[PDB]
């Protein structure tokens, strides 16, 4: 019954803003605070903030102070981490936990039992473009380099999904040009195409691989 | 409060006993939780306070403290206990989580298999050279590879990706693709890879030459 | 230096040891050096081989490898080796001179 | 099944305005008690139980300062620990001995129309400097600055060890009501009573001392009672507390400047 | 610094408290408090204590 949905969460040029949400429902709002941790893409979780949706008490991470600034609204049951001067280090998945403070003698009840699905927050100065594909001819092992292209994600399949065995697709990576770039390989004992979908520029381009 | 977790990564086998550890900088009055992130999910809560059990979870993780130093342990690791596990303490205003700490199968030493891929002929009139080592269905995941042109160690311009553990072997594939001008590539003959791992008596080294 | 081996019937078992003169590494020799076990700091990782056949331990010095239950297959010169990565990459910059072992 | 009700404490503003009106009254306390004080002391140094009572009541007003500025704050202490223990000390050490230093007068004044003399009225008034000392010692050792992890606002209060928290809190109450007020003032009002057989200024003496010291000890157990839950809990009733706490406060201060005219002028 | 709990009671039973009351305060946040119907007292129960805290939280989930 419980459930803290995010929304608000893309693409974004440096030094802009962006206001997320979390539309608590299923709880007393009241009683709860509500905590802001954001996990970058491949590390380990940080924490940003929490709010005291009645009493309006709020703390900041290091990290954040001075650009961030968390409001609440108990009227429409959400809360509203408002990011000012966004800078690239801040691409991450951001997460909305709920929290009792219970009173304990020395300190405070403060571990986050529920937690929202996040929502993915790009902060980067490039354009959508299409992918470069290139073949890696056997010299079996056989594979496409899918090079400078964006935004996340691309699909690669092998001979229009007809090998299942073998096929690698490495995670993507993000080099100084700032364009993401992946490359899939097959393994083959002694035709192959890696048809490639990347939607979020409406291309389909396919390629053959043989020296 | 810097919540060091140790240690960074531990392979265990079913049935095992799992330890994990955790230590704060400056005392904590038992304000210390313990989080299990699954890959690509949101984490969950395992035990609160600083051995207390969140409600819903197995009766195998068990918890401790002994001064400032605070512990896990899964009694009988089961085939759904392999994720990330975050401490995390709530004392001071300002909380922080551990750095995480992996769980992975443990799986008989396997040597990789290395290939080496000349950049294409498209790729080539684009202006840049990729070429891309590949280091297929090795365990474990430690490893190193190096890129040799002409008897000459290059490095910064190296950029890698490993996998994770294949369900099918547990055993992890990487690439390493390096990228060069072409004002570059067409200035040198010979190209080299070179890829050191426990189960190899030597350092297998896979090499070719433009044309 | 690598100190044990022998001639042991079928079935049998022995004790190798090699003292220091990190992660420490058995390779065998048949007359191929080969990966048979490793130890590393605090755990440990076999071949396929032996899988269950030997087991290592590392003495804080020594490494003990049990190399038990002999089979008329494992006869070659056992290797001691020192892994220089602190990180445990794979590089043995130290070989050892070995033991002579036969079935 | 047990039914779970629940409560809220919406914030009062009423706080800054009660606690800014008496920040004046402190200072005009303060200025009072030194220029009267001063004068009592200067005039004994140029009867060594009124420069007692001249000392103890100069030493509490020179505190006020502290109480104050925390006070502004609403009740919050940015200064270390420290400052803090060493406050309270000083505080509480010369809030009981000039306490005490009436009753010896009370005594000491009776005795001499009813009956190495002065060698035995300083034992006496040494011993109740180091009882004061040895009262007030147990509350100052359990003192030291706290962060709350919510309000991120620092207050000192007395930590006590929470095994026994109840007997920590009804043991120094107790001590202070019946070693401050019950015993004192009884003493007090009997000898002055039997050294009444002007007259008025004996009745001035013993009235003084109730009204100063009697709302404050009423206030304090009021506040006790709710604490041991005798009496039901409720906001308005948490207002009133607060609201009759500080007020009564600070007309118990108003005694370290009644002193000296009291007891040294108008004679 | 007041509010309306200063110690809790670590040994209670569920048998004993016949209703519990969750207070909210800007200063200690949020608190507990039982009537015994024994004693029919009023007490400030310790949020330690496993079927408290289970109770509580189903209740002010729902
Ligand atoms: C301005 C002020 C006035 C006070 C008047 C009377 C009592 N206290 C006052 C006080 N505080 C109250 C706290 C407990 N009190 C403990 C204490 C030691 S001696 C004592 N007497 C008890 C009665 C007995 O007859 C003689 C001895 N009581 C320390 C001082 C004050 O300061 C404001 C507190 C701000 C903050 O809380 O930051
Ligand atoms: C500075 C703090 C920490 C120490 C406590 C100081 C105050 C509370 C107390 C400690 C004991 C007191 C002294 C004890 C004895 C005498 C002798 C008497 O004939 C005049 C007052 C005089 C001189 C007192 C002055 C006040 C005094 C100094």
């Amino acid at each position: 019954e419980v459930q803290l949905v995010e929304s608000g969460g893309g693409l974004v040029q440096p030094g802009g803003s962006l206001r997320l949400s979390c539309a608590a429902s299923g709880f007393n709002f009241s009683y709860s605070s509500i905590h802001w941790v954001r996990q970058a893409p491949g590390k380990g979780l940080e924490w940003v903030a929490y709010i005291y949706s009645s009493y309006g008490y709020t703390s900041y991470a290091d990290s954040v102070k001075g650009r961030f600034t968390i409001s609440a609204d108990t009227s429409k049951n959400t809360a509203y981490l408002q990011m000012n001067s966004l800078r690239a280090e801040d691409t991450a998945v951001y997460y909305c936990a709920r929290v009792y403070p219970w009173w304990y003698y020395k300190y405070y009840h403060g571990a986050l039992d529920y937690w929202g699905q996040g929502t993915l927050v790009t902060v980067s100065s490039a354009s959508t473009k299409g992918p470069s594909v290139f073949p890696l001819a056997p010299s079996a092992a056989l594979g496409c380099l899918v090079k400078d292209y964006f935004p996340e994600p691309v699909t690669v399949s092998w001979n229009s999904g007809a090998l299942t065995s073998g096929v690698h697709t490495f995670p993507a990576v993000l080099q100084s040009s700032g364009l993401y770039s992946l490359s899939s390989v097959v393994t083959v004992p002694s035709t192959y195409i890696c048809n490639v979908n990347h939607k979020p520029s409406n291309t389909k381009v396919d390629k053959k691989v043989e020296p | 409060i810097q919540m060091t977790q140790s240690p960074s990564s531990l392979s265990a086998s079913v049935g095992d006993r799992v330890t994990i550890t955790c230590r704060a900088s400056q005392s904590v009055s038992s304000a210390v939780a313990w989080y299990q992130q699954k890959p690509g999910k949101a984490p969950k809560l395992l035990i609160y306070s600083a051995s207390s059990l969140y409600s819903g979870v197995p009766s195998r993780f068990s918890g401790s403290r002994s001064g400032t130093d605070f512990t896990l342990t899964i009694s009988s690791l089961q085939p759904e206990d392999f994720a990330t596990y975050y401490c995390q303490q709530y004392y001071y205003p300002l909380f922080t989580f551990g750095q995480g700490t992996k769980v992975e199968i443990k799986r008989t030493v396997a040597a990789p298999s290395v290939f080496i891929f000349p950049p294409s002929d498209s790729q080539l009139k684009s202006g840049t050279a990729s070429v891309v080592c590949l280091l297929n269905n090795f365990y474990p995941r430690e490893a190193k590879v190096q890129w040799k042109v002409d008897n000459a160690l290059q490095s910064g311009n190296s950029q890698e990706s490993v996998t994770e553990q294949d369900s099918k072997d547990s055993t992890y594939s990487l690439s390493s693709t390096l990228t060069l001008s072409k004002a570059d590539y067409e200035k040198h003959k010979v190209y080299a890879c070179e890829v050191t791992h426990q189960g190899l008596s030597s350092p297998v080294t896979k090499s070719f030459n433009r044309g | 230096q690598e100190s044990g081996g022998g001639l042991v019937q079928p079935g049998g078992s022995l004790r190798l040891s090699c003292a220091a003169s990190y992660a420490m590494s058995w390779f065998r020799q048949a007359p191929e050096r080969e990966f048979v076990a490793v130890a590393r700091r605090s755990g440990a990782f076999y071949a396929d081989s032996v899988q269950g056949r030997f087991t290592v331990s590392r003495d804080d010095n020594t490494v003990y490898l049990q190399m038990n239950s002999l089979k008329p297959e494992d006869t070659a010169v056992y290797y001691c080796a020192i892994d220089s990565d602190t990180f445990y990459s794979g590089s043995y910059d130290y070989w050892g001179q070995g033991t002579q072992v036969t079935v | 099944c047990i039914v779970v009700d629940t409560v809220m404490c919406p914030n009062m503003p009423n706080k800054s305005v009660l606690l800014y009106t008496l920040s004046f009254i402190y200072i005009f306390i303060f200025v009072i008690g030194m220029i009267a004080n001063s004068v009592v002391v200067w005039v004994n140094i140029q009867h060594c139980y009124i420069l007692n009572l001249a000392i103890a009541d100069l030493w509490v007003v020179l505190t006020i300062p502290v109480w104050v500025v925390s006070l502004v704050q609403h009740n919050q202490w940015p200064m270390g620990e420290l400052t803090c223990k060493v406050t309270h000390l000083i505080f509480s050490i010369n809030l009981f001995g000039s306490i005490f230093f009436l009753t010896c007068m009370s005594v000491d004044r009776y005795l001499s129309i009813t009956y190495r003399k002065k060698m035995v009225r300083r034992v006496v008034c040494i011993l109740v400097w180091l009882l004061a000392f040895c009262v007030s010692l147990p509350d100052t050792y359990y003192l030291k600055t706290v962060t709350s992890a919510s309000n991120n606002e620092t207050y000192c209060r007395s930590f006590y060890p929470e095994h026994s928290i109840k007997e920590w809190l009804i043991g120094m109450e107790l001590v202070s009501v019946v070693l401050g007020f019950a015993v004192p003032f009884s003493i007090i009002a009997v000898f002055y009573f039997l050294l009444a057989r002007s007259r008025k200024i004996i009745f001035s003496y013993v009235v003084v001392f109730l009204v100063c010291w009697l709302p404050y000890h009423v206030a304090v157990l009021l506040d006790i009672f709710s604490i041991l839950h005798y009496i039901p809990f409720t906001c308005r009733l948490e207002h009133a507390l607060f609201t009759a706490l500080h007020v009564t406060q600070c007309l118990s201060l108003v005694h370290c400047c009644v002193n000296p005219v009291l007891y040294s002028f108008i004679n | 610094y007041r509010c309306p709990c200063r110690f809790f009671e670590s040994h209670v039973a569920r048998a004993n408290v016949k209703h519990l009351k969750i207070l909210n305060t800007p200063n200690c946040a949020l608190q507990i408090v039982a009537r015994l119907k024994n004693n029919n007292r009023q007490v400030c129960i310790d949020p330690k204590l496993k079927w408290i805290q289970e109770y509580l939280e189903k209740a002010l989930n729902k």
